[PDB]
């Protein structure tokens, strides 16, 4: 019986992500302002 | 677990895979932390520009670790004084520009990502080898050899009565703790027991800075100073 | 080798000097420490407590040590003035709970093998 | 019957108190962190009463976690008297139980019994986080076997 | 795992991330708790010859 | 000494010679240093023990069964470098690190032999013959130990 | 075999038995002493004696590494069945 | 303006007992030194002791 | 255990107890050693 | 190698200022924080249902000392007292005596539960694997005295568990 | 160093500290008694008591030494030696990644002018020394009992101070307050005589003194 | 002494003094202090408890490991006593209810149980017994407090030949319901006491002086049979208590000499509350009655315990009643009461 | 050789008052020395 201690597989392991991957979600700066003004004008009317 | 002369026990079968399972997903949770804390204006305006400390004042106050690196100082124990195999692994040292509580907070979370990198390399670098030194005068002989051979019986017997005979002298072997610089002044008379072991407390100097980091600042900033220092009441109090 | 470095007391008088205002401050200290700390101790037995402490150690003649108790007594006073010390600490000097240790050889004998 | 009436009232009061303790944290050492994992979702305690109201005045049971020091001795004690009854204290870990690993030391009083009346003892160094949940549960059943209104009826 | 589809897209949208790809609870990737006998290696100096403690 | 073993064969076990209700013999542990036989014939001046056998099978003992009975018979226990000869009454009672040796003198004889007391936790376990040369050297008789 | 004292106090294998006059018996009423009923003296006594035809017999005690160190047992005493100090298992030399 | 972080409220004379114990029994003190990063303290103690001992740990 | 019964042995408890504390089945510490300082048991009858 | 952290530069162009002004007025990173928590609301909890659900452990768990016995029946502890010497808290109190049979047996084996630390040193001490730390943690008490264990309790604990701890050391003595 | 048991030695820096040790020794020979290095590449230069100011002011300000990181202010009691208290400094050089260590000798009474000027980190350490070992330091801004209990007696790390201490504490009902009675241990510290009477290391053996 | 009953130690917590003082009904006032004194030098004080263990929990800290052995007991059960005093080498009685209960007729609390524990203790094989009587114990007095005390006092005297009976005066302490009582007329009303206080002289005694008396009586062998009276240092006419107590607490002094006729009515109305009879008809004439000198029986002064003056320690019990504006006031600001005494 | 206002201390040093040991533990404590006798079995 040869060495049987806990060993990683010969290919090591799956490449594990470690970067900061904050997904940029949102809307255009003017788009947010435009839709805000549009609702106000509709509400006023 | 980590004992003088190696490590006590061996890794249980399959655990390295479980470490990979945890590591593969822990990056997601830190994206959750940074999104929740870093970007939010409440976290910045309450914690940024709070408790600043100049580089010369920081270092000359005996500060270490996140105290120095966050406050501009360019120094890390593993990169500069390579102890153990830390030289072989690769990582980055996330130093800061200003050095307030927020900058230290970001320095901590970037070291977390860097910690994941070090975990990745070492876990794939696991060797075939024994867990403790092949010197029965410092390392306990194997339990199979315990009940098989006389030398092993004596060596474990004496190691478990008085321990091992440490050559006299003194040292200040110091490594970076995840909080700061942790060291010990272990002076040995030469018997089987230590003579005097003064433990460097990484927060000992860090808690000394509470005077100025809270000076000129609000009362609520005091706990912010403590929080970004992460004062743990086991070392500053021996 | 008899000639050694002194701390503050170059002579006996300066050691006698520092003891003076130390008692001056401490004599002015007893009535209020009782008052703020809500100690059920009258001022009088607070004052002479400082008194017999003062000559419980006023026998040594070395000038290097006498001023060391001066600063030790000096700073035991500082810790008291600013409510750092609590009720247990002030009372701790006022020994209460233990029975008087034996006085005659009859009492040493009756308690136990202790001398 | 009268004994039934005092039994129903005893159950109503006991069931309320045992099921909704409001512990106040007095962690001093590594015994604090492992109880503080009971707050972590793995062994959630807020599932049964014990909640974040804290405010040592608004507290039923006090958990003394970690080593107890002589300079810590009076300040911990005066907290206990200010703690309104029914007040019970939980002894966390070998250090708070009887001094543990620092029993022969000058800056630690061996055990919390010398200071406060300990109602329950949880061994460990540190006790596993779930083991305290058991200790809280066994304290909960300890309240269940209380006869305050029953003993008053006998009087 | 667990959850249903329409819930997943709800939390996928609110977090801006694909949580189903990797989660924070172990379901089946965990290694089997019982494991084969771990035959450990020997010491580097484990040899019947030329291994005196004089060296 | 080394830090491992190189022995793969079996061992040898010796029959325990039974002598005295005061000294215990485990002859398998004997290293055949013969210190017992010399401290017997020269010091005690009595013929009691031998080295019966030859080679690996030579054994320290009396051949024919006896009971070695000298006044200073309780001294070979200390001269024995191993536990081949041990003290029966103190046997299996206390161990070195527990004991806090305290020195005194013997009273059972007018000699006043310097001795070492072995209090462990509030009671006396064994008596050691403190070395002083003139009064008792480092040997004490049985009635004192 | 656990034995009881005159006051009904069962004795332990060490032999401790608090007498009636002992004030230290008051912790015993309303509660109990835990007594290891399996008295270690007589779960070895009933164990038989194995027969091995050799002058020296190993005494690993089974279980391989799970046991006691293999102290070798001398077997030449006809009047004394050689037992192991570790495990107490009596070993015997065939009756010549 | 002025801050004094008084300490001692947890103080244990850790190295006072370290003197009376040997190195192996001293090891659990270090794990209890920092109750957050425990094994890092074990790392410092083990490095210091095996630095004096002139013995290096195996690569595994 | 239905698929793997534990190693059956004589001294193993045949019935697993719960936490006996609180019940009259608690545990009480007591010396398991024997007294080693016996008195003189003064004999009776005569007078000096 | 190294890396800064707070070295991002804010762009002064019309586009960049608009997003920052929109972020300040129309709180978006705050809403991003809201979305993070809400997505977690619909995330299943990980609350183990004690006592019915119990947290995972490993075959190496340390707690609740219990002397074992040989397959014959005699207890393992030969009073070799390495556990006493090793015990870093001196919680062990062992007094030896020659038993009537002749082999040793401890007449006094008290380990003070509230001095012990469950470091697992004691099992590594005795070469007869006499004392081990079992898998129990469910021995919280209400009086300080019952924590003070003795030889009788230790044997009773050993006889109580034995079978569970019998397999534990069988699956772990290879590592040791 | 083909054998993996012993740690390899490093000679290139080993000679470097000795060269730097002589470099410091020649500059200020008025205060350096003796300088030496150990096997584990740790140099120590030994200073006279009244030398706390300039030697550290040297290492803190020298363009070729510039040791500014104050590591620890330890003390080591040696009852045999007349100046039993041995105050030990420790400095780290940021640019030259080295660890200097200077230590002095001091009696119970003899002071040391506070080195808070060269390193204000010593200030908070300085409180501990007078608490922990009891050595008073001259002209110290505020040298306070900061880590031991309030109103403690003596210095616990003097090797004449019992491990258990002198006073134990308990809550007393008749005073409704914690009273400090003299210690009365439930169990006595079972000291262990752990000293093999055979020679441990022929290398570091003390010759007949 | 018995093999293990022999004393040992320096009087610490873990020092065996060899006195096994099973105290009866220690869950209140004097029980709390005596066990505190009993546990100081170390003693197996077996306290039979009958209430909820929670209320007895606070007796635990004043005992070493395995010292305060709470034991379940009931007054009616004959075997209840026999189990708790079987091994106790000394028995300290403290049973008695200063107020009244329907199930506990006032005869019982000083006649039935005190006799019900004295005879079992003498049958068990004890050495000593201390039943606490009253300094004014007198059956012929209209005080049921005194009426039940005296008859029970001689019963245990007759039953137990070595019954060292203690007759303390009106003890005062943190929970004496005597000082905190006398502060409570301000809360209740206009001090409805009788004759403005100029009809009753009493001699209060500080509890520690009392409790030190029993333990000193424990070590004293000649105390058997002798009936010691525990008396304070000075007497005090009843009016002096009222003005001094209202002074050391800074309370609005509103004295009123309400005669005994109407003051007896308020006693029953205080018993009306079916939770605790704040004041009883027994307590009506209890304070009106004055303390007899009783000079022939020996006192604690010859026993080695001196007497602490009342005015030496009043706010230690009365600072609680002092309002926030005057909680800081000590004795010195307050004039001492007129020492109407010997 | 150390000339800074040195005081010619001719009386033997007595630091007993600084260490603050209890008074019953400085007089009623015979303190003794000797060099341990070798353990005769070793
Ligand atoms: C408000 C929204 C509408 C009501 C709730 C809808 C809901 O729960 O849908 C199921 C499910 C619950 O959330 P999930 O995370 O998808 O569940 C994952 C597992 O299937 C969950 O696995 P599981 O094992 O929990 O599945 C069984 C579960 C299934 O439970 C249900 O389906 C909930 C309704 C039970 C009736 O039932 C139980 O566990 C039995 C105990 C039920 C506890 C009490 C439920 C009260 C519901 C409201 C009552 C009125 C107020 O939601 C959906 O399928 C879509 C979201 C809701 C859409 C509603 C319509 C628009
Ligand atoms: C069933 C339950 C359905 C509803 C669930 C909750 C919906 C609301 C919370 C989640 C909203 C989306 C989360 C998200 O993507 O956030 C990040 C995103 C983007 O956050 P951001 O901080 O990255 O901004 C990116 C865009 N720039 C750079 C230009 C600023 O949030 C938004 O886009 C929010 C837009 C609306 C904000 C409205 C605030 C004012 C409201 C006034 C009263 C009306
Ligand atoms: N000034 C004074 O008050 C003086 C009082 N005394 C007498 O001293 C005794 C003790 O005084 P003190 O400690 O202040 O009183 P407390 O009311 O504070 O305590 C009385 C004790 O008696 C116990 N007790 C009484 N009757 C019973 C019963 N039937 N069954 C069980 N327990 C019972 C109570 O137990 P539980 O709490 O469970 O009911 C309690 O422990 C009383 O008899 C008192 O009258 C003597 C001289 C002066
Ligand atoms: S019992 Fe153990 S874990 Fe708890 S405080 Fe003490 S040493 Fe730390
Ligand atoms: S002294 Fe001991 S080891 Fe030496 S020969 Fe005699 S029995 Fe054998
Ligand atoms: S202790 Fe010494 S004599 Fe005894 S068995 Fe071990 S090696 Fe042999
Ligand atoms: S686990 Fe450690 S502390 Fe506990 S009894 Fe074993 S050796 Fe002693
Ligand atoms: S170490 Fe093991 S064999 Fe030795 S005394 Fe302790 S329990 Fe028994
Ligand atoms: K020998
Ligand atoms: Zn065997």
């Amino acid at each position: 019986s040869k060495v049987k201690q806990d060993m990683p597989p010969p290919g090591g392991y799956g490449p594990i992500d470690y970067k900061r991957n904050l997904p940029r979600r949102g809307l255009s700066g003017y788009s947010m302002f435009a839709v805000g003004i549009g609702t106000l004008l509709f509400g006023y009317w | 677990y980590i004992r003088p002369g190696g490590v006590h026990q061996d890794l249980p079968l399959g655990l390295l895979d479980d470490i990979y399972e945890f590591s593969k997903n822990f990056s997601f949770r830190i994206d959750e932390l940074e999104e929740m804390l870093t970007n939010n204006r409440i976290w910045r305006n309450r914690t940024v520009d709070i408790g600043v400390v100049t580089a010369e004042d920081a270092l000359n106050y005996g500060f270490s670790g996140v105290m120095l690196r966050g406050s501009g100082i360019q120094w890390d124990l593993r990169k500069t004084q390579p102890y153990d195999v830390y030289d072989q692994v690769e990582f980055d040292v996330p130093i800061g520009s200003r050095g307030d509580c927020y900058d230290r907070y970001l320095c901590r979370v970037e070291e977390m990502r860097q910690s994941l990198r070090i975990i990745s390399q070492c876990l794939n670098k696991m060797p075939p080898g024994e867990i403790k030194v092949d010197d029965a005068k410092v390392s306990p002989p194997k339990r199979a050899e315990m009940k098989t051979s006389m030398e092993s019986l004596i060596h474990h017997f004496k190691l478990y009565t008085e321990g091992y005979q440490v050559p006299p002298g003194a040292t200040y072997t110091a490594i970076e703790a995840p909080k700061g610089e942790f060291g010990v002044y272990l002076v040995s008379d030469g018997s089987s027991r230590p003579y005097r072991c003064k433990i460097k407390a990484p927060g000992f100097a860090h808690l000394a800075g509470l005077d100025k980091m809270s000076k000129g600042h609000m009362l609520a900033d005091v706990v912010a100073i403590i929080g970004t220092q992460d004062i743990v009441f086991g070392e500053v109090d021996r | 080798g008899t000639s050694v470095k002194p701390i503050f007391s170059r002579d006996m008088n300066e050691a006698k000097r520092r003891v003076r205002e130390l008692y001056r401050a401490w004599y002015r200290e007893v009535p209020n420490t009782v008052h703020l700390f809500q100690l059920d101790i009258s001022v009088k037995q607070g004052r002479d407590k400082v008194r017999e402490m003062f000559m419980k150690n006023a026998h040594v003649t070395d000038p290097r040590v006498v001023d060391l108790l001066v600063i030790k007594g000096k700073m035991e006073l500082e810790e008291t003035i600013n409510v750092w010390k609590q009720r247990t600490h002030i009372m701790r000097f006022f020994h209460e709970t233990e029975a008087p240790r034996p006085t005659d050889f009859l009492s040493k004998f009756y308690v136990g093998h202790d001398p | 019957r009268g004994e039934y009436v005092v039994a129903k009232l005893d159950d109503l009061v006991n069931w309320a108190r045992r099921s909704s303790l409001w512990p106040m944290t007095f962690g001093l050492a590594c015994c604090a962190v492992e109880m503080m994992h009971m707050a972590a979702p793995r062994y959630d305690m807020d599932r049964f009463g014990v909640v974040f109201r804290a405010s040592p005045r608004q507290s039923d049971v006090m958990i003394v976690a970690g080593t107890l020091t002589n300079k810590m001795a009076p300040a911990l004690r005066k907290v206990y008297d200010q703690m309104p009854e029914p007040r019970y204290v939980v002894s966390m870990g070998s250090c708070a139980n009887g001094g543990g690993y620092y029993h022969y030391s000058y800056s630690v009083v061996r055990g919390c019994d010398r200071i406060v009346p300990v109602d329950i003892y949880v061994p460990g160094c540190p006790p596993t986080a779930e083991a305290l949940l058991y200790g809280i549960l066994q304290l909960q059943r300890k309240i269940k076997r209380e006869k305050r209104l029953r003993i008053w009826y006998r009087r | 795992a667990s959850a249903t589809r329409v819930i997943q897209l709800l939390r996928n949208w609110a977090s801006g991330r694909d949580l189903q790809a990797k989660l924070q609870l172990r379901y089946q990737e965990i290694s089997k708790r019982t494991q084969p006998p771990p035959k450990l290696p020997v010491g580097p100096s484990h040899k019947l010859s030329n291994n005196y403690y004089c060296t | 000494g080394s830090d491992r073993s190189r022995f793969l064969e079996g061992k040898r076990a010796v029959e325990d010679k039974n002598i005295g209700p005061l000294v215990k013999t485990i002859m398998t542990r004997c290293i055949q240093c013969t210190r017992c036989i010399r401290f017997a014939s020269e010091i005690a001046g009595v013929d009691d023990l031998g080295t019966t056998g030859r080679g690996n099978d030579m054994q320290v003992g009396t051949y024919i069964e006896k009971m070695f009975m000298s006044e200073l018979s309780g001294n070979i226990i200390d001269i024995c470098p191993v536990g081949a000869l041990t003290s029966k009454p103190y046997a299996f009672t206390a161990r070195p690190w527990e004991t806090r040796k305290t020195e005194s003198i013997d009273v059972m004889d007018a000699v006043g032999s310097n001795i070492v007391v072995s209090t462990r936790t509030g009671e006396v376990m064994r008596i050691l013959p403190r070395m002083h040369e003139d009064i008792n050297e480092e040997w004490i008789s049985d009635k004192t130990r | 075999g656990v034995r009881t004292s005159p006051t009904g106090e069962k004795v332990t294998h060490t032999g401790q038995a608090y007498d009636d006059g002992d004030y230290r018996r008051v912790r015993f009423s309303d509660r109990q002493k835990e007594v290891n009923e399996n008295f270690a003296i007589d779960l070895i006594a009933e164990q038989p004696v194995s027969e091995v035809g050799s002058r020296v017999i190993s005494c690993d005690g089974g279980g391989g590494a799970l046991g006691h160190p293999r102290v070798y047992i001398n077997l030449d005493k006809e009047t004394k069945t050689g037992t192991c100090g570790y495990c107490g298992l009596q070993f015997r030399q065939p009756h010549h | 303006r002025k801050c004094d972080p008084h300490i001692g409220l947890l103080h244990r004379g850790t190295e006072k007992l370290i003197e009376y114990k040997t190195y192996l029994q001293a090891l659990p003190y270090f794990d209890r030194l920092d109750y957050v990063s425990m094994m890092c303290n074990e790392q410092a103690y083990s490095l210091a002791v095996e630095k004096l001992l002139n013995i290096q740990p195996p690569p595994r | 255990p239905t698929t793997k019964p534990p190693t059956a042995r004589k001294y193993i408890w045949t019935n697993h107890k719960f936490n006996v504390s609180g019940t009259p089945q608690q545990y009480v510490p007591y010396s398991t050693t024997r007294k080693k300082i016996q008195e003189w048991v003064p004999p009776s009858t005569p007078y000096k | 190698t190294y890396k800064f952290v707070n070295m991002r530069e804010p762009s002064m162009d019309m586009k960049s200022v608009t997003d920052r002004a929109a972020q300040t007025l129309l709180w978006t990173e705050l809403v991003r924080g809201l979305g993070m928590t809400l997505s977690y609301l619909f995330r299943e909890p990980a609350t183990i249902n004690y006592p019915f659900e119990k947290g995972p452990l490993s075959p190496r768990f340390r707690g609740e000392h219990a002397l074992r016995r040989y397959p014959s029946g005699e207890e393992r502890c030969i009073a070799c007292k390495l556990c006493e010497a090793v015990c870093p808290a001196q919680a062990i109190t062992i007094e030896a005596e020659p038993r009537a049979d002749g082999s040793r047996r401890t007449t006094r084996y008290d380990i003070d539960m509230t001095k012990c630390i469950y470091c697992g040193f004691c099992q590594e001490a005795c070469p007869v694997d006499a004392i081990v730390e079992g898998p129990n943690f469910e021995f919280s008490t209400e009086t300080h005295e019952e924590l003070l264990y003795n030889k009788e309790k230790l044997l009773n604990n050993g006889d109580k568990w034995e079978a569970e701890i019998a397999a534990n050391i069988q699956a772990d003595y290879l590592y040791r | 160093d083909t054998r993996p048991t012993i740690r390899p030695r490093n000679d290139v820096v080993h000679k470097q500290l000795s060269a730097f040790g002589q470099y410091v020794a020649e500059i200020l020979p008025k205060y350096v008694q003796q300088v030496q290095v150990s096997c584990f590449n740790e140099l120590e230069i030994f200073i006279h008591p009244d030398g706390v100011i300039p030697v550290l002011t040297f290492l803190r300000d020298h363009t070729n030494a510039q040791f500014k990181s104050l590591a620890d202010l330890t003390a080591v009691d040696v009852p045999t030696r007349q100046n039993r208290f041995e105050i030990v400094y420790n400095l780290l050089s940021l640019r030259f990644n080295s660890q200097i260590r200077v230590k002095t000798y001091t009696d119970e009474l003899t002071p040391i002018e506070s080195s808070v000027t060269v390193y204000k980190a010593a200030n908070w350490y300085e409180r501990e020394i007078w608490d922990m070992f009891g050595v008073f330091f001259a002209n110290h801004p505020d040298l306070r009992r900061i880590l031991t209990g309030y109103g403690f007696e003596g210095h616990p790390f003097r090797k004449d101070f019992p491990l258990s201490g002198y006073v134990e504490l308990r809550y007393d009902d008749e005073v409704k307050r914690v009273v400090a009675e003299p210690v009365e241990l439930a169990q006595e510290f079972r000291k262990f005589d752990l000293n093999s009477p055979w020679e441990a290391f022929p290398a570091y053996r003390q010759p007949p003194e | 002494l018995h093999h293990a009953l022999i004393p040992h130690g320096k009087g610490g917590r873990s020092s065996v003094s060899g006195i096994v003082a099973t105290v009866f009904g220690a869950t209140g006032f004097l029980g709390r202090y005596v066990v505190n004194h009993l546990g100081r030098m170390g003693s197996q004080v077996i306290v039979p408890y009958r209430c909820e263990p929670y209320d007895t929990m606070h007796l635990r800290p004043m005992g070493d490991l395995g010292q305060i052995i709470f034991m379940e007991w009931n007054g009616k059960d004959k075997d209840s006593i026999r189990k708790v005093v079987e091994h106790s080498n000394v028995v300290i009685n403290l049973v008695g209810r200063e107020w009244e209960t329907k199930n506990f007729d006032f005869e019982d609390v000083f006649v039935k149980i005190p006799h019900a524990i004295a005879q079992v203790s003498k049958e068990a094989g004890v050495e000593k017994l201390i039943h606490i009587s009253h300094l004014n114990a007198d059956i012929k007095s209209p005080s049921r407090y005194l009426r039940s005390k005296a008859v029970g006092e001689k019963e245990v005297r007759a039953a137990f030949p070595e019954a060292t009976i203690i007759k303390p005066s009106d003890i005062f302490g943190r929970e004496d319901r005597f000082l905190n009582y006398f502060a409570s007329m301000r809360w209740f009303g206009g001090v409805p006491l009788i004759s403005l206080g100029k009809e009753t002289v009493k001699q209060p005694v500080y509890i520690v002086d009392v409790s030190k008396g029993i333990i000193n009586a424990i070590k004293d062998p000649d105390a058997k049979g002798k009936t010691f009276a525990f008396v304070g240092p000075n007497r005090y006419l009843l009016f002096d208590l009222v003005q001094y107590i209202f002074a050391v607490a800074y309370r609005p002094f509103l004295p009123y000499p309400l005669p005994h006729f109407a003051y007896r009515w308020v006693g029953r109305l205080f018993e009306v509350s079916p939770f605790e009879p704040w004041t009883t008809r027994d307590k009506v004439e209890r304070v009106h009655m004055s303390d007899m000198t009783l000079p022939h029986l020996p006192g604690l002064e010859d026993l080695g315990i001196q007497a602490t003056p009342l005015e030496l320690k009043a706010i230690e019990v009365l600072r609680r009643h002092r309002t926030y504006r005057w909680l800081t006031s000590e004795m010195e600001d307050v004039k001492p009461a007129k020492t109407v005494n010997i | 050789t150390q000339d800074t206002q040195l005081i010619a201390v001719d009386e033997k040093l007595d630091i007993t008052t600084l260490t603050g040991v209890p008074e019953e533990h400085i007089k009623t404590r015979k303190v003794r020395i000797f060099v341990p006798a070798r353990n005769n079995m070793q």
